[PDB]
């Protein structure tokens, strides 16, 4: 929801 | 009910290398990411990091990169890390947890915890010594006294006393475990009659068996 | 790199609210840390309850929220009910790794306080014949879970080969633990007096034996 925890893998 | 089954306690030689496993059950596998945390008494939880089930893709603790190895086996649903060269730092608690998406979110289930235990110390059997009051109720008890490794089965009389008893955990104080039992009885049957704490101990077969005399 | 900070314990009664909070060393926590906070029940029993700030876990109580007070991230539980006594650990994103924090201990007094119930215990005589002794302070019953123990020879404290057990769990939801003191069986020839004194807030209880 507003943007760092991702980044896949 | 969604279920992380995680082996107990595993025992290993410093410099040699384990595979810790984690199956998972309940839900489709590929669906959520598995993390691993690092628990040690003192400090508190470290991440080691992730893998996606789906892409294999993982991301490591720059910390943990050249000390652990996540994958996964998608037939069986299990995740599976395997540490190399073990320390004495790498005894410890390791969880594997399941983690979930959406807006980022969060991380749900967790197994039980493996306990490595990183040592060389051969087996060492319990030297077991009666607790005795220094002569209403009376308190007795059963001393473990520098065994290794965990873990030790102590009971009274068999199992012909249910409560009265209490085990507290191990202590390791050089190298070397120690713990005890105590069975507080009615002043009536001891010493009239008698109680006997079974001490047991798998890493050296052996099998004490010690009843209390109070002098 | 950013340690992270929680309350050592807090203590709450049934019904009640009890606030728990997380501070980053980096600033302040934001939404973009993605705060989570674990619960740890006895016997390594961890369950996930709150991820990203205020996700609450499915088949997770009601009870149970996440959001952000000032500068930190707090865990709120409403209505704390018994079973809620355990430890709380709280998780932060940055960038690319997970800092927990050293975890709150949480008590829900679901119960009546009791003093410990302390048992001093002599070297028995079949290990003074290996050369060393040991003494057995054996604590029960008390509630809530912390004790503080103190050995003493005679009368003065005495800090080494002391050993404390972290206290259990009993069956009537009380509490459990055990000190350790080793001496050389020299050494406990040579003094007279012992004492277990066992601090369980801000009382003390004391178990002396004269050999």
């Amino acid at each position: 929801d507003p943007r760092p925890s991702y980044i896949s893998h | 009910q969604v279920q992380l089954q995680q082996p107990g306690a595993e025992l290993v030689k410093p410099g040699a290398s384990v595979k810790l496993s984690c199956k998972a059950s309940g839900y489709t596998f590929t669906s959520y990411w598995m993390h691993w945390v690092k628990q040690r008494p003192g400090r508190g939880l470290e991440w080691i990091g992730r893998i996606d089930p789906n892409s294999g893709g993982t991301a490591y603790n720059e910390k943990f990169k050249s000390k652990a190895t996540l994958t996964v086996d998608k037939p069986s649903s299990t995740a599976y890390m395997a540490l190399s060269s073990l320390t004495s730092a790498d005894s410890a608690v390791y969880y594997c947890a399941r983690y979930d998406y959406y807006g980022g979110s969060y991380f749900d289930y967790w197994g039980q915890g493996t306990t490595l235990t990183v040592s060389s110390g051969g087996t060492t059997p319990p030297s077991v010594y009666p607790l005795a009051p220094g002569s209403s109720m009376v308190t007795l008890g059963c001393l473990v006294k520098g065994y290794f490794p965990e873990p030790v089965t102590v009971t009274w009389n068999s199992g012909s006393l249910s409560s009265g008893v209490h085990t507290f955990p191990a202590v390791l104080q050089s190298d070397l475990y120690t713990l005890s039992s105590s069975v507080t009885v009615p002043s009536s049957p001891w010493p009239s009659e008698t109680v006997t704490c079974n001490v047991a101990h798998p890493a050296s077969s052996t099998a004490v068996d010690k009843a209390i005399v109070p002098r | 790199q950013a340690v992270v900070t929680q309350e050592s314990a807090l203590t709450t009664s049934p019904g009640e609210t009890v606030t728990l909070t997380c501070r980053s060393s980096t600033g302040a926590v934001t939404t973009s840390n993605y705060a989570n906070w674990v619960q740890e029940k006895p016997d390594h029993l961890f369950t996930g309850l709150i991820g990203g700030t205020n996700n609450r876990a499915p088949g997770v109580p009601a009870r149970f929220s996440g959001s952000l007070i000032g500068d930190k991230a707090a865990l709120t539980i409403t209505g704390g009910q018994t079973e809620d006594e355990a430890i709380y650990f709280c998780a932060l994103w940055y960038s690319n790794h997970w800092v927990f924090g050293g975890g709150t201990k949480l008590t829900v007094l679901g119960q009546p306080k009791s003093s410990p119930s302390v048992t001093l215990f002599p070297p028995s005589s079949e290990e003074l014949a290996t050369n060393t002794a040991t003494l057995v302070c054996t604590i029960t019953d008390f509630y809530p879970g912390v004790v503080t123990v103190d050995w003493t020879v005679d009368g003065t404290p005495v800090t080494q080969g002391m050993e404390t057990t972290q206290p259990s769990k009993q069956s009537n939801n009380k509490y459990m633990a055990s000190s350790y003191l080793t001496l050389t069986a020299a050494a406990w020839e040579r003094h007279s007096s012992y004492s277990c004194q066992v601090t369980h807030e801000g009382h003390t209880v004391e178990k002396s034996l004269s050999r």
